[PDB]
């Protein structure tokens, strides 16, 4: 969908303004931050036509400054608007929550002697909210980083030069060396 | 009519939003475009230019546009504001600048679009501030760094965090 | 060069000229931003008259007017380029037959 | 450019023809200098005389030739041409005044006499008469008049007139001159006149080297001035 | 380039009395000092043409 | 003369000029100096003897 | 090599459009008809126009 | 093209037909005029 210079209008192109809902439905999650304004922002061709569509817009404005408050607000939207949206009725799930872990992925990378209650505010009353959903999304295997409830922590951490850019080394250079080690086992036996 | 139309296909791709370059050079094209244009229809056509000027942090195309004659073409005391407007353009001084939401004001009048002009400046302004509390060295409270630009924790928190 | 009838004879053709555009003598607007780039090449310190001879038949003799009027400001020893500077540029030229056919 | 050698009278490529352009300065071969100035009710013509022998003489060396009792000339250039075109002058407008009864307005005869220059450039095989001549006159209903006839058969006629060899700086001095809107007071006339060839030469010399026609709307008659009151004009002027 | 003779000095042939100073005027004027054209910033000239019997 | 125009286009076409009167008596007394002459010679004889 | 190779250093004037001395005519022409073409592949081609040359 | 053919494939096709004529082949067809490379390159090029 990166064309945007050749699908104006299509009898394929149920309505256009439709394309940009399914392009920003994959866009607001492909493009990180530089492919984000690349795209959204600097690919102001989009923005002639979605000049229609604001709220989805806003939402991919306030998806630069990071304003979360806005985000749960929109989050709440383009979710029931998901629900309520073709070929996405079995698998909408997780698209809004892998928002809210991506978003707080880079809120706690600003810095680490930070509260989620500061943040709360941002979240909402979030609080119990994001107790709970970063408890299940940590539970997830997601987003390392450090929180508490006594002392409600927040971190900048796992960087991947510091052992994992050294363990996909033998990640590999096992899985695939036992991979041609019994390959060549049968061989011979 | 097509003069109008071309200060529009510059205004509009500032509007439609081609960018500050391109719709600046259309603001050329406007300039050197007013060749025997009503005063009026032509010290007003300078207005928002050299407001669009003043707000690109660069007029960037000097000695073709400013070197040119047109700006000292017009009768009204209207260019000779944007004589000054120009001057701005050249030094926009944050010692001149920002005090001069008032001396400006006239000029904040005729604005064309208020979401981007000075806005964009102060955007710049932000980190150009940044440079100036965190340059003297790497780590640094939070709230002295930012006792310079006298909000200690408002908005240089999540400015700061998206930098 | 001075000359191109010496040629378009297989370059301006079908299969040859795939971009071939010719670039000669311009209108005008050019002179006028000539002098403001070669007058400034001078000094011209503040106030030195500058459509007295745009309009005036007097870029190649922009280089020799800069020559002879800055160079003789020079031989006056100072910056400051005058008005009178461009008439010093305007006299030791190509000004054979002054200044009209007559017929 | 030629390329074709411009001997006879062709039209030679991009555009122009050589004869006529080396005739105009047949005049600056003459090495002399002529100044007409028409201000207000009078006219006045000033040329100076490069004499420098004492057994030449002085009464003879004259370049004002009265055309008619009320139209004066002068001119410049070779000395043959400029005598046969005024008698040319003179014959034809002794015809006007046989034909039509009255005196010749000097506009016609202007006319005249650049046809007559035109129809020697039209056929070839006579060479075009390289001299020119400046003529003044009054006229009535329409007061003083200064014309100026080219060897081409161009003729105009203006207010300030000069030809000769220094009159680009002349013309720029009647320029720098005739901007301001002041009357002609006659001696504004003179007074200018004798300035302007003291500027362009730069002599400020006796009054025996110029000659000075005048004419009037008081004596319509052309008159040509004596050394007294030459030398009057000369130590008015002298501050 | 070497064999130049050294001679007078540039007052020996008259008639150029003003050319004199016109001559040194682009004769001396870059080779005594460029920095004037600094303060100026006029681009030196290459030369001239001459012309006589 | 004989150079093309598209090459005499040179700051200008500075000239000596014709020797007069003075000069050519500036440049005839310098041909003049280191002789074992006497206060005889006549300046103006040669002056206008000269064209 | 061809004696000049590109001559490798920078060679480049560095200049831009209007420093020119007054040719608006060609300077516009080979602004937009080069700088663009010399390294587009679908502009050309957005209206099929050609790869150009001399 | 039909010329080329005819001059060109004639040298090249049936060698029996003009052979049993008993009589020379040609060379040269001067394929000259208004400046004809490019299709003349592109077409026997098939």
């Amino acid at each position: 969908f990166l064309d945007t210079v050749s699908t104006f209008t299509s009898y394929e192109l149920m309505d256009y303004k439709t394309f940009v809902t399914y392009t920003v439905y994959v866009s607001m999650i492909a493009l990180e931050r530089p492919d984000l304004r690349e795209k959204v922002i600097k690919g102001a061709e989009i923005l002639e036509v979605l000049h229609s569509l604001p709220a989805v817009r806003q939402y991919l404005f306030s998806l630069y400054e990071c304003r979360y408050s806005v985000f749960f607000q929109s989050l709440a939207v383009v979710e029931q608007e998901m629900k309520k949206d073709w070929l996405f009725a079995p698998h909408y799930r997780y698209y809004v929550r892998e928002m809210r872990i991506h978003a707080y992925s880079q809120l706690l990378e600003s810095y680490r002697s930070l509260t989620l209650g500061y943040m709360a505010e941002a979240f909402g009353v979030g609080v119990e909210f994001i107790d709970q959903e970063l408890s299940r999304f940590i539970a997830a295997g997601r987003l390392h980083c450090k929180i508490d409830k006594v002392n409600e922590i927040v971190e900048t951490n796992r960087p991947d030069s510091k052992n994992w850019q050294y363990q996909e080394t033998i990640k590999k250079g096992d899985l695939l060396l036992n991979r041609v080690q019994k390959l060549s086992r049968v061989i011979n036996m | 009519l097509q003069a109008t139309l071309d200060m529009q296909s510059g205004i509009i791709h500032a509007a439609e939003e081609k960018d500050w370059k391109t719709a600046y050079s259309y603001f050329y094209e406007a300039f050197e475009g007013y060749d025997s244009i009503d005063s009026p229809k032509a010290i007003t056509s300078l207005k928002y230019m050299l407001l669009c000027k003043i707000m690109l942090n660069t007029p960037e195309d000097v000695q073709a546009l400013v070197s040119g004659k047109l700006a000292l073409r017009y009768a009204g005391r209207q260019t000779e504001a944007l004589k000054c407007v120009a001057q701005a353009s050249k030094n926009r001084s944050l010692a001149d600048f920002e005090k001069a939401l008032t001396d400006y004001r006239a000029e904040l009048r005729d604005d064309p679009i208020i979401s981007t002009h000075l806005a964009k400046l102060y955007d710049n302004l932000l980190e150009q501030n940044l440079i100036r509390v965190i340059e003297p060295f790497s780590r640094v409270q939070i709230e002295h760094i930012s006792s310079l630009i006298k909000l200690s924790k408002a908005d240089v928190e999540r400015k700061l965090s998206q930098m | 060069t001075n000359r191109a009838d010496t040629l378009d004879p297989a370059l301006l053709r079908p299969g040859r000229l795939d971009r071939k555009i010719e670039f000669p003598l311009p209108d005008r607007r050019q002179k006028r931003l000539i002098f403001s780039t070669i007058t400034s090449k001078m000094n011209l310190s503040e106030e030195v008259d500058l459509e007295d001879y745009v309009a005036r038949p007097d870029g190649a003799d922009i280089n020799s007017i800069c020559q002879e009027s800055g160079m003789l400001a020079v031989r006056e020893n100072r910056y400051i380029v005058l008005a009178k500077d461009f008439e010093k540029a305007y006299k030791t030229v190509i000004k054979k037959d002054e200044q009209e056919h007559e017929f | 450019s030629a390329g074709f050698d411009r001997h006879i009278t062709i039209f030679s490529p991009e555009g122009r023809l050589y004869q006529v352009e080396y005739a105009f300065k047949a005049i600056n071969q003459g090495g002399l200098t002529s100044v007409a100035v028409r201000g207000k009710d009078c006219a006045v013509i000033v040329t100076q005389k490069k004499v420098p022998d004492k057994l030449l003489d002085s009464s003879t060396v004259t370049h004002l030739f009265k055309i008619t009792e009320n139209i004066g000339c002068v001119m410049t250039g070779m000395t043959a041409d400029s005598r046969s075109q005024v008698q040319r002058a003179r014959y034809e407008a002794a015809n006007w005044k046989y034909k039509y009864g009255y005196e010749i307005p000097v506009d016609m005869l202007c006319k005249r006499i650049a046809d007559i220059s035109q129809v020697y450039t039209q056929n070839a095989e006579m060479r075009p008469l390289g001299c020119c001549m400046i003529l003044i006159g009054i006229d009535e209903e329409q007061g003083p008049q200064v014309y100026k006839c080219d060897p081409a058969g161009y003729y105009c006629g203006f207010k300030a007139t000069a030809a000769g060899v220094k009159q680009t700086e002349s013309t720029s001095f009647l320029e720098k001159k005739v901007k301001k809107k002041f009357d002609w007071t006659f001696e504004q006339t003179v007074e200018t006149a004798i300035t302007c060839l003291s500027t362009v030469l730069s002599i400020d010399f006796k009054p025996s080297e110029i000659e000075v026609g005048v004419v009037t709307v008081e004596n319509p008659k052309f008159r040509i001035l004596t050394e007294a009151e030459i030398d009057a004009h000369l130590v008015a002027l002298a501050e | 380039s070497h064999e130049d003779p050294g001679n007078v000095s540039y007052s020996e042939i008259g008639g150029l009395s003003e050319q004199i100073r016109e001559l040194r005027e682009v004769i001396e004027l870059p080779l005594t000092n460029p920095e004037l054209f600094q303060r100026v910033g006029i681009i030196p000239p290459k030369g001239c043409l001459l012309y006589g019997p | 003369d004989t150079l093309d125009p598209a090459l005499l286009r040179l700051d200008r076409k500075i000239h000596i000029d014709l020797p007069n009167e003075q000069a050519r008596l500036d440049i005839l007394k310098i041909h003049a100096g280191p002789i074992t002459k006497h206060g005889e010679i006549d300046y103006e004889a040669i002056v206008k003897l000269s064209d | 090599d061809s004696s000049i190779m590109m001559l490798t250093s920078d060679q480049k004037p560095d200049v831009m459009y209007a420093d020119i001395g007054g040719m608006d005519i060609q300077k516009q022409e080979v602004r937009e008809a080069v700088e663009l073409p010399l390294t587009h592949f679908e502009l050309y081609k957005q209206i099929g126009i050609d790869p150009p040359r001399g | 093209i039909k010329e080329i053919k005819e001059v060109i494939e004639l040298p090249v096709k049936h060698p029996e037909l003009f052979e049993a004529l008993g009589i020379a082949q040609p060379k040269g067809v001067l394929l000259y005029g208004p400046p004809k490379t490019l299709l003349a390159r592109a077409v026997a090029h098939h």
